[PDB]
């Protein structure tokens, strides 16, 4: 009952317009819709050493690789590069206000809930709900923040693959902003654009009541600002259930931030081919540098020692080099984060598809493991009809 | 340090990756097996009845304490020719087994015993493999096998159906069919007895002259040893950074016991690196594990060269309270022990720095340490 | 008489004599391929089989029916042969010029100069009842002179056809015949379901260990387009 | 394909091939990653509408003439006119979806670049999307635009007669609707004479 | 060349020949992606002169900081230098709103 | 492989290797860097469109 099957593809759902001269149609109602965007603004920082991953504690191994020039010198400057702008990567995108912004002890902004975005004071770390599920659906091969010598030796079975990149000369560093303080900046973020509109990003800061803010929004998009207060109740309502489904259809769906992941992935698997590599023989008696050297005299050992050098080399300027065109794509994609943040969340933007589909009215940033999370507020068209123009 | 690795007499504020450090060896141990036999090189160079080369003889060697430097006085032969070992580096490596192969050939033909050659010895009579491990020892004997009438003692096979195997011997006396009649041991036309006679005399130049040669095949591969060279074992030392030659495996590191499961025919242990990490005793027979030096990365933190000659030190991802790698004399690669600093050490989530002191007001970031802590140059 | 059967996923041996822990290696070299016809025959004569590439051989049997094997080819007093003949204690094996014994198992040695004994081959155990049918495995190999034997004895089998399931192969010794080996024979006496024969062919498999150096499973590499 | 290329139908060049590790497995997987963005990137571009829209029957859009970009039907790939001289004028070495093997051996003559390199590993591999429904796209969203405005790019299309659209267009700009209804007529010949 | 006849001086010259090849391909693949890396910068600029400069924008945060009023683009070596004319709110009063 | 034995082809056959290996590794890294110039020309005809 069950079968392969092959056809081809559809482009979608069929459609047909009733155009006429004098026939217009005017919607006479509307949905409040909040999506959402996954956006990568930082990978790792990783460092690696020439000696002990070329020429494991050997003397004779060194004083050859002394003969070829810098050639660990650049690799050293090009990983130290990309270490510097991955921290420079997350400063821009975060630290957009002077200040840090706080919460009036009570809560009650006209009806609109905002529980779900709100700092949480009973968790420890200070962290909203739904910024607890994007941090427990991303699992962090190493954080580096560790210190995880001295268990290494402990391991007692099989040792795992950190230990093995660890004693080759592979390791990695830890960001300098820890995610405890970039929640700060999301909460100082998020909570002065609901005491204050889109004036803190451009001056000082005014208050203003919330409904008024809305009504504000409204009139952006050409609505006036009468069709907000005659329907402010409803308009809430279709709010707090918007933001009701989102947390559901992240919480039980297998992968929503596949996006955040593939980083991840891509660079431990990095890690493990650069470890693997080094058991190769590259047209050599044997890999290990240790069994060459004990079946030979120095003058024709120095032949099997070149061809290992000159194997490793080149294995380790291909990581170099792929690790520079992928963090060349991070910037890129973390100047798009920097940029969304400044136009959707700072103000109110007339772009379109670029805050969200629809017609922009909000949005609120989150913070995700290496990356960030929008929730934009848009407002959508709904049941229209038929009218005679002139 | 920092002024000699970046080539310059001064330095721009900042915080600056140096070297790494490690720890010293302290010892050096050896382990071989417990074996003092001395097998016999002397009946097999010193013989007087050396076989043909189409039936080549085999000896095995087994536990023993060879010694290959007093077989230089078994025989004039100049030198050994050696593929996969060095002759030099003989003594210090442990076999599982040895074979001496010998015979006699004509001087011409010393040549085709090597791997990937061909030609009537290398075809019918004595073929080695192409990954030959191993040494060869050919030397001239005119004076015993020669004859004014002829030496004709020693044969050599001539035809046969098809190329030998490596290391195969092929004894026996058919009557070969080059032709179409199907003789039946009439041994007439077109039918030749494979065998050919190998006759010898003085009067013959070089190269058409009788060589004696021996061909010594080892096993250089895993397993318990049992020919080794002569030297002798020291103790065994534990939870102690040291030297080790384990049964010619030579490396360093830390020996300590282990939990795993050796089965009897296994010998070694390998992690995912082409490596070793674990080794039977050969005297004990119990199992150890191996693990790397202590070792770690250090960065310098300094302000402007021009401003003052302070620096403060870095070591990254160490347990410092537990690890402060404090050594006497001749221990630690970076000799400077910046140490015994007092109340001026901390524990970063980054590793930690010895040198500078935690105030707990906050201020802006100078010089970025990370994990949210930096450092800078302040008044007191 | 003789018939076909199903090999299903069963004679994978060590190939080296390294521990390894938790670990996917792949190894290319003489394998029974997974999913064959193995010939099974019956005794009550005693057919020459051929060799190449080795040979799997498996048998269920009570206490004992089966003595050894030969080798050689011509199986005359002409070329070199083998001998495999066990005892109630010992093995005789050995390289010599056999002549025939048509039913000792020889009747003259010509030009031979080879001997080797050690330990027997079979051991068998019972828990005081005969239904501990316990199936012996063995593998033969001639890979440049160096006659290698693998085994291993599975005495938790009760057996209809053939077990079901994946197990290994310990090595037993390697010495160095250096002959012509072409045909094969079995050497079995007399009394008052088993002798399972397949061939091993050159391929690749990958091979899972365990957390304890155990191989638990393989896959084949050349079976599926899926594997 | 390393093997064909590096060490041609031999296997002592393949075995000593096997010593270098895995730098060949790395190679097939970056080309396989650009192969798979190439195919993602002219689904961002395109693939912008969720549904297929289609012209009414009777094309008459107030005196604007837009015969010179909607599909023609008599063209059996239903390609505007202006389609058809851009894949004219842009000449593919190699589409990809050919099966061009077969006639290799038949050449006669110097053989093509192409069997040269189809001969030695080197093959070009065809896009997912055809160009006859990436046409279908194109007519999607140009169908959609002169018949519903901008609407359609946020909620439910909404039909609406095209110069009250120029007039909302021209209101955009700062200039006042009643200039586009005096001056419909010409405004119309000068769109005709600049798509001409 | 010197010390050593025309057969194994091969041998040498290949060594250096196939050191300096590898030492030049490095530089050029990193001037190759430093070459990138500028054009993006230069499209970024030629944007923010068609925005800034030749109009009023209202994009928050691009134009520099508060409400951008105007632009003026002055020449360096090898860059460009904007000088952004904004307006910035002051002085504020609280009052009661319905 | 025609004119030397098995022992001393090997360092041609190794050279050849060495050689073809670095040709393609050239033109694999000349690639991923025209496609990442070809996915930032398609994220702005995206923007635009
Ligand atoms: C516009 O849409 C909303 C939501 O669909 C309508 O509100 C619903 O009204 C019905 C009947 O009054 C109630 O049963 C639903 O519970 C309402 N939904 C919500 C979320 O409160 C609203 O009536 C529509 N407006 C018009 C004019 O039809
Ligand atoms: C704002 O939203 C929160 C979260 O949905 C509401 O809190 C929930 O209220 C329901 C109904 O009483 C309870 O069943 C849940 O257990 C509550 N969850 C949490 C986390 O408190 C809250 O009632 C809403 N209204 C406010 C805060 O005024
Ligand atoms: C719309 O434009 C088309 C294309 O220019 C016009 O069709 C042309 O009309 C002229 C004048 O009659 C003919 O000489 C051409 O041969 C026509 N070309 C084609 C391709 O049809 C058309 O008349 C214009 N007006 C409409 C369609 O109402
Ligand atoms: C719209 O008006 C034009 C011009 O009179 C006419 O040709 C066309 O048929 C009209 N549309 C409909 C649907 O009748
Ligand atoms: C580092 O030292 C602290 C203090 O003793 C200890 O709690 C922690 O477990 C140590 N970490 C490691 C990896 O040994
Ligand atoms: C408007 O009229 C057309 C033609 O009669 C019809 O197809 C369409 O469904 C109508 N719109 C609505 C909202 O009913
Ligand atoms: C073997 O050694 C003995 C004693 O040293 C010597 O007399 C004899 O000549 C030797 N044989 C050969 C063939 O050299
Ligand atoms: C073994 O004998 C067979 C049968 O004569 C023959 O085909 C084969 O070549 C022989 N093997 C060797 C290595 O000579
Ligand atoms: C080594 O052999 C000698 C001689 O039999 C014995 O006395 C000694 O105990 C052995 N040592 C070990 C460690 O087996
Ligand atoms: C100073 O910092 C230490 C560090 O924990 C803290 O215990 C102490 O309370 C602080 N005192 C003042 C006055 O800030
Ligand atoms: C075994 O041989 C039979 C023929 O007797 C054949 O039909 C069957 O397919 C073979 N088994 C396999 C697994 O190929
Ligand atoms: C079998 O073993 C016994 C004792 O080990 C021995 O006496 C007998 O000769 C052996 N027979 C054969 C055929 O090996
Ligand atoms: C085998 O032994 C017989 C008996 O003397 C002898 O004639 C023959 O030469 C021997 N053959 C070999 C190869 O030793
Ligand atoms: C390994 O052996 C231990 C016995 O110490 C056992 O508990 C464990 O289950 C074994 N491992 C597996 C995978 O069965
Ligand atoms: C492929 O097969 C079809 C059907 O016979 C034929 O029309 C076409 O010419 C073939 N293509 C090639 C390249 O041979
Ligand atoms: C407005 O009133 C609040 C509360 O009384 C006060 O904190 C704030 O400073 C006032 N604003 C100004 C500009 O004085």
């Amino acid at each position: 009952s069950q079968s392969i099957i092959a056809y081809t593809m559809s482009l979608g759902a069929e459609n047909s317009v009733a155009y006429s001269n004098n026939s217009i149609a005017i919607p006479t109602n509307f949905t409040i819709s909040v999506t959402t965007e996954i956006l990568p603004v930082s990978m790792t920082k990783t460092s690696v050493d020439c000696t002990m991953y070329i020429c494991g504690d050997s003397t004779e191994c060194s004083n050859l690789l002394l003969q070829y020039g810098s050639f660990c010198t650049q690799l050293k400057r090009a990983l130290t590069g990309i270490a510097v702008e991955q921290d420079k990567n997350t400063q821009e995108v975060f630290a957009q206000v002077k200040q840090i912004y706080k919460t009036p002890p009570i809560k009650y902004f006209g009806g609109f809930n905002f529980s779900q975005i709100l700092p949480d004071p009973s968790k420890p770390s200070k962290r909203s709900p739904i910024e607890d599920l994007l941090f427990n659906k991303v699992t962090l091969a190493d954080a580096g923040f560790i210190k995880q010598y001295g268990d290494c030796l402990g391991d007692i079975a099989a040792r795992d693959l950190i230990c093995a990149q660890k004693f080759n000369g592979l390791t990695v560093l830890p960001p300098l902003l820890t995610d405890e303080m970039i929640a700060q900046y999301t909460s100082a973020l998020l909570a002065g654009t609901i005491t204050s509109g889109w004036t803190f990003g451009a001056g000082p800061a005014l208050q203003i009541p919330f409904p008024m803010q809305m009504a504000y929004r409204f009139n952006g998009i050409g609505v006036t600002q009468n069709v907000l207060y005659e329907n402010q109740k409803l308009i809430a309502n279709q709010f707090n259930s918007a933001i009701g489904k989102i947390q559901d259809s992240l919480s039980s769906t297998p992968s929503a931030l596949g996006k955040l992941q593939d980083v991840v992935n891509h660079n431990a698997q990095a890690l493990n081919t650069l470890v693997k590599q080094l058991s190769s023989k590259f047209g050599a008696i044997s890999s290990v540098l240790n069994d060459i050297l004990s079946r030979l005299d120095p003058p024709e050992a120095e032949v099997q020692i070149d061809r290992l050098i000159t194997g490793r080399l080149q294995s380790l300027q291909t990581y170099v080099t792929q690790q520079l065109i992928r963090a060349a794509e991070i910037r890129a994609s973390a100047n798009l984060a920097a940029t969304k943040m400044s136009e959707c969340v700072l103000g109110q933007s007339k772009r379109v598809d670029f805050c969200g589909k629809g017609y922009h009215l909000m949005s609120f940033p989150q913070s995700a493991p290496h990356g960030v999370v929008f929730l934009h507020v848009t407002y959508v068209p709904a049941q229209e009809k038929n009218f005679t123009t002139a | 340090e920092t002024k000699c690795t970046l080539k310059s007499f001064t330095v721009e504020k900042g915080i600056y990756q140096t070297s790494n450090f490690r720890v010293q060896p302290t010892e050096s141990i050896v382990r071989f097996p417990n074996i003092t036999n001395l097998c016999p090189f002397h009946e097999v160079f010193n013989a007087t009845r050396f076989a043909s080369v189409y039936a080549w003889n085999r000896k095995r060697i087994s536990n023993c304490v060879a010694d290959y430097s007093v077989l230089y006085n078994f025989a004039p032969f100049f030198a050994f020719k050696c593929y996969g070992v060095s002759p030099t580096k003989l003594n210090d490596l442990c076999f599982t087994n040895v074979y001496a192969d010998s015979f006699v050939i004509r001087g011409n033909e010393v040549s085709q015993i090597a791997p990937g050659q061909t030609g009537n010895i290398a075809d019918y009579n004595y073929k080695l493999p192409d990954d030959f491990t191993g040494c060869v020892i050919a030397w001239n004997s005119n004076k015993l096998d020669s004859k004014v009438s002829g030496n004709y003692n020693y044969l050599y096979r001539l035809f046969r159906k098809s190329k030998l195997k490596p290391f195969e011997r092929d004894i026996s006396t058919e009557i070969y069919q080059a032709g179409n009649k199907p003789c039946n041991g009439v041994a007439g036309f077109n039918c030749y007895f494979p065998l050919q006679s190998y006759g010898f005399r003085p009067t013959y130049g070089v190269g058409h002259q009788p060589y004696r040669v021996v061909v010594l095949s080892f096993e250089l591969l895993h397993a318990p040893a049992t020919v080794c060279g002569p030297k002798k074992s020291t103790n065994l030392v534990k939870n102690k950074c040291v030297n080790f030659n384990f049964n010619g495996l030579t490396g360093t590191g830390v020996l300590t016991e282990s939990n795993k499961k050796f089965l009897p025919f296994q010998q070694f242990g390998r992690d995912i690196a082409d490596t070793t990490d674990a080794v039977r005793d050969p005297q004990t027979l119990e199992i150890l594990d191996i693990t790397p030096c202590s070792f770690g990365g250090v960065s310098v933190i300094t302000p402007g060269t021009n401003t003052s000659n302070q620096v403060a030190v870095l070591y990254q991802d160490v347990n410092c309270t537990e690890v402060p790698v404090a050594i006497h004399a001749d221990q630690l690669t970076p000799t400077w022990r910046v140490y015994s600093t007092g109340s001026n050490v901390f524990q970063t989530r980054a590793g930690c720095l010895i040198g500078a002191e935690y105030v707990n007001n906050s201020y802006e970031c100078d010089i970025p340490i990370g994990a949210g802590i930096c450092a800078s140059y302040q008044t007191q | 008489t003789q018939s076909y059967t199903n090999s299903f996923t069963r004679g994978v041996y060590y190939p080296d004599k390294v521990f390894r822990s938790s670990v996917l290696h792949s190894t290319q070299d003489l394998f029974l391929p997974f999913f064959s016809n193995v010939t099974w025959f019956h005794a009550i004569d005693n057919p020459v089989l051929p060799f190449n590439d080795g040979v799997y051989f498996a048998s269920t049997e009570k206490s004992n029916g089966i003595r050894g094997w030969i080798f050689g080819t011509t199986l005359d007093s002409k070329t070199q042969s083998l001998l495999i003949v066990n005892n109630a204690t010992n093995v005789v094996i050995k390289v010599c010029e056999f002549q025939f014994c048509n039913d000792r198992v020889y009747s003259s040695a010509n030009n031979c100069t080879f001997e080797y004994v050690s330990q027997p081959f079979l051991m068998d155990l019972e828990g005081k009842q005969g239904n501990f049918k316990n199936l012996r495995e063995f593998v033969f190999k001639n890979i440049d002179g160096y006659f290698k034997i693998y085994s291993k004895h599975t005495p938790v089998n009760l057996g209809r056809d053939l077990p079901q399931g994946f197990s290994a192969l310990e090595p037993l010794v390697d010495l160095p015949i250096g002959i012509n080996i072409t045909r094969f024979q079995t050497l079995l006496a007399l009394h008052r379901a088993a002798y399972y024969v397949g061939y091993l062919q050159p391929r690749t498999f990958l091979l899972k260990y365990n957390e304890n150096g155990t191989i638990t499973d393989a896959v084949d590499c050349a079976l599926d387009p899926l594997s």
